């Protein structure tokens, strides 16, 4: 929680200086050394996530979620298997 | 088993009246023609059966047989030679005889009323004694004897001539159609095994036999016939070992009497219990026709299979064997292989299914149907392919685990919070 609320500080940074880099653009002539070099990071931001785009991906995707589901809902099973035999020999 | 070593020093040595000859020389379905001279030496003489032999094949050997009985009916096996034109110049025994059973029979019959309108113990014994001889030495004079066992049947020596005397009404009335009287000592029969007598190892194994000849050949209620021997003595396909055993027939009559009548869950316990047994295995290759069934069944073949029972009905078609549900028998055996084919399937198409039996692709179509409608087939039909394909690949097998141990487990620890 606490790396997801610097990714969120880092993106909100993000989203601010491309708003700077384009109106400096706008307002007279600005971004020469924010060009295809930030049009390079950000690309490589998109390329690792999210991977490609089509439907059969997403589709995988929330398979897997219903995998990770699964095995945190049988995690929660097993734990309360162990409190089963835990209650029964504490009493 | 116990009684299998009864049978391990004997080795096929049974008490038979006809000894060993059968009509010999016959051609087709040799493995039915065995069966039927095994049948006729262990049944002592059918009679009735050797019309149907006729029947199904031309025979000049019953003759033969049915020459050297008298007790059938004197008048038609007399008929049944002249008809022949056997010169035998030999029919000078039965005038006689018959005058002599003439007069017994009637000073009999005299104190036959005496001894029913007295009711006296000693003397309706006496004339029960009396009546035994006769009806012993002829029972053609078929309904005398049925009278007099009717009410008492046994005589100082009892076992013997009470159960020589249940097989010898069972027999005549089995011959005369007389279905009720043959129904009655059926049950009498399985009711009589019980105490039992001496049982000296071939005894058992007659005793045996009869109940197989009596339930084999289907009037009225069978199945319930095929409950009751089979449970009966635990369970065989045959009954004896001793590596001669061929009768042969009757586990083909007993797996449709399962089909028919009951769920093929099932069929799975006559697979282990009854076809793989060393009795079955003994059997099985002396009869390719009941072969093919279970082999192709146990192998899961789709169209060697299929070809090869359609083959198979055009010879069962042509047994002139009684068994009463000769269609119902060829009709869920079509299903039976169908359904345990589609256990596991993927797809079938209509036609390829159509083709190979000699249907027409909507009749095939419609029994297809008629396996859904029933739910024996889980299925999509493809309206525009013509396939039927079926998808029982059942994803997530967790749940129906979790139901199990946390419902027993957690109420019970409920239960312990209260004391």
């Amino acid at each position: 929680s606490d790396l997801q609320q610097v990714g969120g500080a880092s993106a909100r940074i993000q989203d601010a200086l491309s708003t700077v880099l384009q109106y400096a653009e706008d307002v007279l002539s600005g971004k020469v050394s924010a060009d295809n070099t930030v049009g390079r990071f950000l690309m490589s931001l998109v390329n690792q996530v999210p991977k490609i785009v089509p439907d059969d991906f997403e589709t995988m995707l929330n398979s897997n979620i219903n995998d990770l589901l699964m095995v945190t809902y049988l995690a929660n099973l097993t734990q309360s298997q162990i409190a089963l035999n835990e209650k029964l020999v504490n009493l | 088993y116990d009684l299998t070593t009864r049978i391990a020093h004997f080795l096929d040595r049974h008490l038979v009246f006809p000894l060993l000859e059968f009509l010999s020389v016959k051609e087709i379905y040799n493995e039915k023609e065995l069966l039927q001279g095994k049948l006729d030496l262990l049944s002592d003489t059918n009679m009735v059966d050797f019309a149907m032999d006729v029947y199904k094949n031309l025979y000049s050997d019953d003759i033969p047989h049915a020459l050297r009985e008298k007790r059938t009916t004197v008048v038609a096996q007399l008929k049944q030679l002249q008809a022949e034109t056997e010169p035998i110049v030999k029919m000078f025994e039965d005038p006689e005889t018959t005058r002599q059973m003439q007069s017994t029979r009637d000073g009999r019959m005299l104190f036959d009323y005496l001894a029913d309108k007295h009711g006296f113990r000693q003397e309706y014994l006496d004339t029960l004694y009396r009546y035994a001889k006769f009806q012993y030495e002829c029972g053609n004079y078929s309904g005398a004897a049925e009278y007099l066992y009717f009410f008492r049947v046994l005589v100082p020596a009892t076992d013997r001539n009470a159960l020589s005397s249940l097989w010898g009404k069972l027999a005549s009335e089995i011959l005369m159609q007389n279905w009720d009287a043959a129904m009655e000592d059926l049950t009498r029969l399985k009711e009589t095994i019980d105490n039992n007598s001496v049982s000296s190892p071939l005894q058992s194994l007659q005793q045996r036999t009869w109940l197989i000849h009596w339930s084999l050949f289907v009037f009225f209620n069978h199945p319930k016939g095929r409950d009751n021997i089979i449970d009966l003595f635990l369970y065989q396909p045959q009954y004896l070992n001793a590596i001669q055993t061929m009768c042969p027939h009757i586990l083909r009559y007993l797996t449709t009497a399962v089909i028919t009548n009951k769920d093929v869950r099932k069929r799975r316990q006559v697979l282990k219990d009854l076809v793989k047994v060393i009795q079955q295995e003994s059997y099985t290759y002396k009869d390719p026709i009941t072969e093919f069934v279970e082999c192709l069944y146990v192998n899961f073949d789709f169209d060697g299979a299929q070809k090869k029972l359609r083959e198979c009905e055009s010879v069962l078609v042509n047994d002139f064997f009684l068994v009463a549900c000769l269609e119902d028998f060829i009709e869920n055996a079509r299903l039976f292989i169908f359904e345990t084919f589609c256990r596991i399937h993927q797809c079938i198409s209509i036609n390829m299914l159509a083709d190979k039996l000699n249907m027409t692709p909507e009749e095939a179509e419609r029994w297809i149907v008629n396996l859904i409608r029933n739910a024996r087939l889980d299925a999509k039909i493809d309206s525009k392919l013509g396939h039927v394909v079926m998808g029982n690949n059942a994803v997530s097998p967790y749940q129906q685990v979790i139901e199990k141990t946390k419902s027993l487990s957690f109420r019970s620890q409920m239960l312990a919070m209260n004391i």
